[PDB]
């Protein structure tokens, strides 16, 4: 489905990141907060569904999720509730350019532009970036 | 810099 | 209009600040509320704009946050041409205030009825039933292949 998202939980230098990974494209999107609570996950959900059209999440099943604010927020959205290769290589990321910003937000944000402009493979490759719009553009027919 | 210069 | 330009707009309510990007072509908007317009928080707004989207140009509105050297060397990082002063979206204020109005009642904070109003204007289908909205739009001049 152009629609089907796994949000996960990671943790660095003591602070949150939440990411957001579109399934069949590999594109991300990643939030640092500074703790893992209903508030922020429901908020986060929200930004993402106001640009994505998202479906279903997939989410490993902390407390977080479940709150009622979470819950409406997914009523509200019309979202459903229910790979790591694309977290680790989060993580490889952040490290490689993280001296090349003082605060762990930027660094992270930094990640996440290189990770979805990439090309993969040689001449005839896409980007992340592009997969999804790709997507989703061939889904609008 | 990236944030705060250098 | 050309895919890769952005409109940035701050707008105000209830004493805190909603940076609005908008893009141009469509019509698709993202936006924050953050504690003031400062280059640290502008160029951060930025910075995850192009990372979702491949941004290549942004038109300001010349405030002091986008003179700053933190959004200058955020600009470069990221590739973006700014181009500052240069207009073109003020409606877009107004109408984003509107259905803030509407669902301000179903949050407990500002922030949440800033998302929801931005989802609301991102999937309304503008011209009758026959068309397409905002969040369609983008995707579809966006896409490649």
């Amino acid at each position: 489905s152009p629609g089907i998202w796994q949000l996960d939980c990671t943790h660095l230098e003591g602070k949150v990141i939440l990411v957001a990974v579109h399934v069949a494209s590999g594109y991300i999107e990643a939030e640092v907060i500074p703790a893992e609570t209903g508030q922020e996950t429901a908020y986060f959900l929200l930004k993402l569904a106001g640009r994505w059209p998202v479906k279903t999440v997939h989410t490993d099943n902390g407390s977080n999720f479940t709150s009622t604010t979470v819950k409406a927020a997914c009523d509200w959205a019309g979202i459903k509730q229910e790979i790591e290769s694309m977290n680790k290589e989060l993580k490889k990321i952040i490290g490689q350019v993280r001296d090349q910003a003082e605060h762990l937000k930027t660094a992270v944000q930094m990640a996440v532009f290189i990770h979805n402009h990439k090309r993969k493979g040689g001449i005839g490759g896409y980007s992340a970036g592009e997969r999804i719009v790709d997507i989703i553009a061939t889904d609008i027919q | 810099k990236x944030d705060n210069p250098p």
